[PDB]
């Protein structure tokens, strides 16, 4: 069985290499040429695993791991591809010495439970209280975009819009109830938190609408306003019933096969003033219900008042070329006061990353909300770990003992690719690193560059548990 | 033959490495593949992949009659059966042994294993006090919807003492049922008496004392119940009875069988005419008649009896007895309470209704309460795992391989190789040696010390006693019975069909 | 391939020879090139020598062979049969474990041992009416005594001989028989002596008797350490110092001093001399000193009083010594002799020869030893073992009696020597035309436990006792096949890897 | 597949003894035989096509060592061994198919030979030597296959009366080798002499002084030689001389081997004769003189003679004797099928094929001879039953020796063992 084990290692490895050069933003770029001609170029790990189309049945394993490192931590997705071929690179040897998967693999996870209690020792312990450190956290975080005085402004605003959602013991928290909707026009020194709710699109431009309410009820409805597929007569009874509850927010769900609402019906909506917002995307619609805390409406007899919302003031905003349309006071207990910003920019290219830019800055804040501490990067906890690890290696017995040798060697990939994508030498770098930890530790900090704990933390343990499940498929065959 | 044993194999070492929580996974690629899926599931594994060796479908079948039974041991159905096809290569070249005689092996094998797991099972069943209370309590649960939950206290206290009373096994055929009419179901009690509704005799005394029970199964009284289309060709009318008269002369030759056995009861199914029954006064042998098909068999266990219907030897057959046998009379109609029989286990719960639709929603509603009764018996209890029972088993059959003809010495013995590869396999996905744990354990249990067993955590030999690592008893008795029924038509094969293909 | 060639390289020759085992086996022909030279024989040496081997592995087991036909001469096909038994069942231990075969060489040793035992306890012999082979034994001596000097008188000098055989039950090697040889006497004057005697009395003012002494065997110099002092550096402001480092040198030994009456011993050997201080602290704790040991007197003393001979202490009160019951020094021939009797089980027998020079010593002693090696000979000689499958089938049980107390990797490699075992009587029925499956099944089950005196009967084709057949095989022919096969799957065993030889 | 080797062996084996099969009687078919130096030879006897066929099928071989001896100690037999050889070569493959070892095989045999021995002695008819009436006609019959017709009557006496001198009683084995044809060129058939004594195969010396005579001679009166000088040396001493002894001869007259020597020439010849050596160790070697005037005449009267001295010297060493056809294996085959139930087992099935395997003597000697194969055979059980011995071959003097048909059992049962015994074969040097 270890030949299709061991091919299915090297095969994982000669991938792993090659995105290690991606590591970083000096790193090596790599190319991807689909077969409609369409060729993408970027560093982003997650990116090319994804449109690479590998055949191999185990390596595409690494994409599920990128989303969930993306998704949890929100940085790494390179690293936790690195680290998981170094184990599989020092794996190698590990089976020429007879041993069997089982100890390799209950070994990974032994360590990866002890690797985090080391870090959190050597972790500054810092509270959520402090806005000093988390302004300069997702500030420091936006150097790498285009943004760079804009970048102070912004920073403020994630960091309240995170605080409120966070609360204590909530620990994980959604980030779908975050929707960041970008325009065409304005600039980024105009934002608006407007913690309500915020739609995708504009309201009705045509003639007669009020495009203003106030103390309106919103909810969703499925349903949508045609003449029959005497056209006055069928559209009295819709907007009869609607008044029934005192709706006067109509949200109808975006749908290639009908129009949404007849010109007739403007004419009927403009004496109640009742404002109607069309072309809701599907994505919208459970997003809708969440932080409105209204259900889906399919029929006219479903539509109730108990599923209506509330709405203090419903305006549209005029701005060049945005016209937005902002909600507030929901007045919901049920549901949780989320965030939806507003992103605003001449060219189409600065609200593309602007938006790209806000959900790295999201995701280290929220690193500290399920594991408070932040531990510098560049290297730093890759070998503080191997250091405690030395005179560890010696106390244990069996074949463990060999393991936790060979695993402080794999953490050592890590820094030293970033000091090859910088030009530097690859081992005087690392040298200079051990020798000066006798005496400094994380020093960094005052290059105010900044990593959350939970990224080093998590990139030890998907890799953990992904060649965990390397090596438990000794055979591949074919079922249909 | 390669197909049927090396062929069978590579079906098996799908499922042989994913046996136990340690042990590996297998992957299921499609052409697409990107509908693949990781699994360790066994039933899965094979339905899906679709096999073109015709000769493996055997396998598909065995899975989902262990499937209904129970949905946990289904991997090591196909492992254990694995293991007994790998060593029937050495059992045609360097033996050549019929296949039929090492299946004969593996019965009287399988014989003994069942019984050296019985006294080496533990149970949580103690302190009874709190579990006996606590089996009312379950039997008025499932008296909803049923009639009989009129009373609670009275009606399930029949079933509770239809079940501990039994001493062995939980079966309904140890149960007798009668539906009787004119009568209130409040009067029903427990009569270990084997009631039943016909009577036997006209002048016969009533009271048997020193009773001796022999079943057998002949016509005595006018064979060929069938007359249509006979020719009867006499000289006169006289002549035409001589044949009936010389009839009644052989009688005797089956009497005289009967006589020498000293059995002052007899069982028939059929009738039995005046003269051989007026033969019988004078023997003091009364015959019970109307026995149907359980009558038959479930006086045989209660007395010790056999089913045989030929004597193939005068003097040696096996014989039942009681001590006494009353008749009574209730509802109008005879009744027949045994008394005395020994070593009798069993009970007969006499239902007695006022109609005919409350006598079959009672006994559809107490085969269901009394089931969950007796599963009670094969669920919690467990034995010691973690290579014991494996090895217990093994030291079972070679006693067995100490006294056996020539034929089957080489199949029994290799029955015991293949109880050790159980804990063999375990000790691999767990990542340790296994030749080295399976070896010492084979050495400690050999002379006393029966409760050891391998742990998988610090990789020795352990007291399972202290660790508490048990797997239950039903699961052990499912796999071996689904290993010998899988490999007995398996062995059999001198030749392989394909299956027409739906 | 080095293993392959060493084991299927071997089978595929071993099978040549295995097929003729018995004089119903099958036959094979040898062809050369022309095919006009060309013979038919049912040797099994002979085959095999005949036929040009390629194989490397094969010309080893051709040299092993050999050792038979010289040693004995009898059984050489049945050594070269057992031994590819032997690699069948190790072929299997290998393959299925891939550790070194050396482990599994252990696990052969301790089964052999067992094996041998087993066959002694149900040995008979034809040593039955000693009368009439006493009667032909001196007879037989008196012939040798011919051209030699001692055929001055053959009476006296044959009696000494018969009573130096029958008497000793046990091993007839020459190291049970001491020789003492003096000068300015007659050989009419030998006498037969039970005790283990030597010269050159030991200690001045000790006691010429003790009673229950113990032996132990050591190797210490005690007087006069240092021997060669010249070359190493000696710097000291006087002296008296340096004879103060070889006072302190001989002071740490004061600590195995210690140990040797802790060993509840009244005498201890050693070929060395003895200060007079070490020797003066013998007498406070009872300890008798003994010199001139030398080193073939120590290997004799230790067998017959059961002892065993070790030149350093590896911990105190383990050990294996002997003991005799009383020691007397007595002197004759004007030279002091000691004598050492009352042993335990002790078996032995001491001929004091008298010559008138040394010519005539040296001539004695050799013509006596050429004349007890052919008496002795009759012993592993005419004695027979039950055979008939039985002895096979004894050492196959003997062997699942060490089955039970062993260790985790050895079980295999002991267990898989007792399938080697019964190979035998599936190799014989198959040549004879009967089942082999069929017979050694009832064999073995019947073998099993006690009362068991059936064999295999070639003549009915079923198992039968061979007690009353008469069939018997000799002694000598089981134990010569035995140490021969073990000694041949070790040479192969011992080899990882195999060089192909230069093709000739 | 040690089986296979061998079997591949047994179907080479069976088609050399079809190709003799044809070959058997004096009606049988011809085997024309071309050797690699360009010599061509042809002729029905099987003794001369094994030898020159140059065989290198290693197991083969064995017929050609089994018909020399077939030669050697009966004298007659030498096809039929061949065919009764390949019959049970024949009945052995389909007892491997039922997985029987060829040693139960092999031993069966020596208990089936040797009760077809015991069944044979109790139909034959036990004759002495002190008749000489029956050793006449027997060695005339021998000489009818021959040219030679009207001549042999005076042959017949001529063997007759050299065994009977050199018989005596229980002598067992009887050499025939002491017994050499001398051929000369010059006379005719029916000018014989015995000459009882001694005969050589050269002339005395032709030059001046030699005696070529003498009277009480072994004091060296003649001597043999394996100059002219040597002779006028030793012609004033009387002392005969007589040189170019052949080689071969020397071992021939150490073993044989005078009152009276003399040189008597009826034709040409010039040969010298001894009588009355009287020897206590050396017997009384008789050498038959042949004379004829054609190459021809003595070449092939030399193979006639011989065969009839066999045919002698199978009375001598067993007495009785049969008549010849295959008549006495109609009944053994008879006789062994019903006694087969008295055995059990394995080996009671190979009494049953063993009878079979004779009946393809009595089968090979129709088919050569024209008649229907499977007729003739059904014709053999049915007169055999109700007679014994008396089909008729007796009017026809047709009578085969009991020891050629007891021989040709035996060597078969040896030959047919040597075959199934061997599992294997490789190159030995």
């Amino acid at each position: 069985p270890q030949e299709v084990r061991k091919a299915n290692i090297i095969a994982a490895r000669s991938v792993a290499d090659a995105i290690r050069t991606s590591l970083g933003p000096k790193g090596m770029d790599k190319m991807i040429k689909t077969s409609r001609g369409e060729i993408i170029i970027s560093n982003d790990g997650h990116t090319i695993l994804k449109q690479m189309a590998i055949l191999h049945p185990v390596a595409r394993m690494l994409v599920e791991v990128s989303a969930a490192q993306d998704s949890e931590a929100g940085d790494g997705t390179t690293s936790v591809v690195i680290l998981t071929g170094a184990l599989l690179g020092a794996a190698e040897r590990l089976l020429n010495k007879g041993i069997h998967p089982t100890i390799i693999a209950d070994s990974f996870q032994s360590a990866a439970k002890r690797s985090v209690d080391i870090l959190l020792e050597m972790c500054h312990k810092v509270s959520l209280s402090d806005r000093e450190q988390l302004v300069r956290a997702a500030s420091t975080s936006l150097s790498s975009k285009i943004v760079s005085q804009y970048s102070s402004f912004l920073a403020p605003l994630a960091v309240d819009s995170v605080l409120k959602i966070s609360d204590e013991n909530s620990k994980n928290v959604d980030l779908n109830d975050i929707r960041l909707v970008k325009k065409v026009g304005g600039t980024i020194d105009d934002t608006e938190m407007i913690d309500g709710v915020v739609l995708t699109q504009t309201a009705i431009k045509s003639a007669g609408g009020p495009t203003r309410k106030e103390k309106a009820k919103i909810g969703l409805i499925q349903f949508q306003i045609s003449p029959p597929k005497e056209e006055r007569a069928y559209l009295l009874n819709i907007c009869k019933k609607i008044k029934k509850a005192k709706c006067n927010v109509l949200l109808i769900q975006k749908s290639i096969l009908r129009d949404a609402v007849n010109d007739l019906a403007l004419h009927f909506l403009s004496k109640l003033n009742i404002m109607v917002v069309k072309d809701i995307e599907r994505e919208e619609i459970e997003f809708l219900s969440k932080g409105l805390g209204c259900k889906p409406i399919a029929d006219i007899e479903l539509f109730t008042e108990d599923r209506l919302g509330s709405a203090d003031l419903v305006e549209e905003i005029d701005s060049d070329g945005s016209k937005i349309v902002r909600v507030t006071g929901i007045r919901n207990n049920n549901a949780r006061p989320t965030v939806s910003v507003v992103i605003r920019g001449a060219n189409n290219m600065i609200i593309d990353e602007t938006e790209r830019s806000l959900h790295d800055a999201l995701c280290v804040i929220r690193c500290l909300v399920k594991e408070r501490g932040l531990i510098a990067g560049g290297g730093a906890p890759e070998i503080e770990i191997s250091r405690r690890l030395s005179k560890e290696a010696r106390s244990m017995e069996g074949v463990q003992a060999f393991i936790w040798q060979e695993f402080a060697s794999a953490l050592e990939v890590i820094p030293t690719t970033l000091a090859e994508n910088a030009g530097l030498n690859s081992i005087k770098v690392v040298t200079e690193l051990r020798s000066k930890h006798e005496n400094g530790e994380l020093n960094t900090y005052e290059e105010h560059i900044l990593q959350p704990v939970l990224v080093s933390t998590s990139a030890i343990t998907l890799a953990s548990e992904c060649v965990k499940s390397i090596l438990r498929i000794d055979d591949i065959a074919f079922s249909r | 033959r390669l197909s049927a044993f090396v062929g069978a194999i590579a079906v098996g070492d799908l499922v042989k490495s994913t046996l136990g929580p340690k042990g590996m996974d297998k992957l299921l690629q499609s052409a697409s593949s990107n509908t693949c899926m990781v699994t360790n599931d066994g039933a899965t594994i094979l339905k899906s992949i679709p096999l073109d060796n015709p000769a493996a479908k055997v396998l598909v079948n065995i899975s989902k009659v262990q499937d209904d039974e129970v949905g946990d041991g289904t991997t090591s159905v196909t492992v254990l059966s694995a293991e007994l096809l790998r060593e029937a290569e050495k059992l045609i070249d360097q033996s050549k042994i019929h296949p039929q005689t090492i299946i004969e092996g593996y019965r009287l094998a399988s014989a003994a294993a069942l019984d050296a797991l019985t006294k080496a099972a533990v149970d949580n069943s103690h302190d009874k006090t709190m579990f006996r209370e606590d089996l009312i309590h379950i039997a008025k649960t499932t008296l909803s919807s049923k009639i009989l939950s009129q009373d609670k206290d009275h009606f399930a206290e029949l079933a509770t003492n239809a079940i501990l009373r039994l001493k062995g096994s939980t079966n309904l055929e140890h149960i007798q049922i009668i539906k009787i009419l004119g009568g209130k179901l409040s009067d029903s009690f427990l009569d270990e008496g084997f009631i039943l509704a016909k009577k036997f005799g006209n002048n016969q005394p009533k009271r048997i004392e020193n009773a001796k029970i022999l079943i057998a199964n002949t016509t005595l009284d006018t064979d060929k119940v069938k007359i249509f289309g006979t020719k009867f060709k006499v000289d006169s009318t006289a002549k035409l009875a001589q044949l009936e008269k010389a009839e009644r002369e052989k009688m005797k030759n089956k009497i005289a069988k009967i006589s020498k056995f000293g059995i002052n009861t007899f069982i028939n199914r059929q009738l039995i005419y005046d003269y051989p029954e007026q033969l019988f006064t004078d023997l003091g042998i009364n015959s019970i008649e109307h026995a149907d098909f359980e009558g038959v068999e479930r006086l045989a266990l209660v007395t010790g009896g056999e089913v045989v219907s030929t004597f193939d030897e005068p003097s040696k057959c096996k014989l039942g007895e009681c001590d006494v046998i009353e008749e009574i009379m209730l509802g109008e109609q005879p009744f027949l309470k045994f008394s005395g029989c020994k070593a009798g286990e069993a009970c007969t719960i006499v239902l007695r209704g006022a109609t005919d639709q409350t006598l079959d929603e009672a006994e559809r509603s107490l085969h269901d309460a009394l089931s969950v009764l007796s599963q009670t018996t094969k669920e919690t209890r467990t034995v010691l795992g973690g290579g014991c029972a494996e090895m217990v088993m093994s030291k079972a059959v070679d006693t067995e391989a100490q006294n056996i003809d020539g034929k089957k010495s080489l199949a029994v013995e290799a029955f015991a190789r293949a109880l050790r590869q159980l804990p063999t396999i375990l000790a691999d996905n767990a990542g340790f040696d296994s030749s080295e744990l399976v070896s010492k354990l084979r050495s400690s249990i050999y002379n006393g010390i029966s409760t050891s067993g391998l742990d998988l955590n610090n990789g020795t030999i352990a007291d399972m006693r202290q660790l508490g690592i048990v797997e239950s008893y039903k699961l052990k008795r499912a796999v071996v019975s689904s290993a010998s029924e899988a490999a007995e038509v398996l062995l059999r094969v001198d030749n392989i069909i394909r299956a027409r293909p739906r």
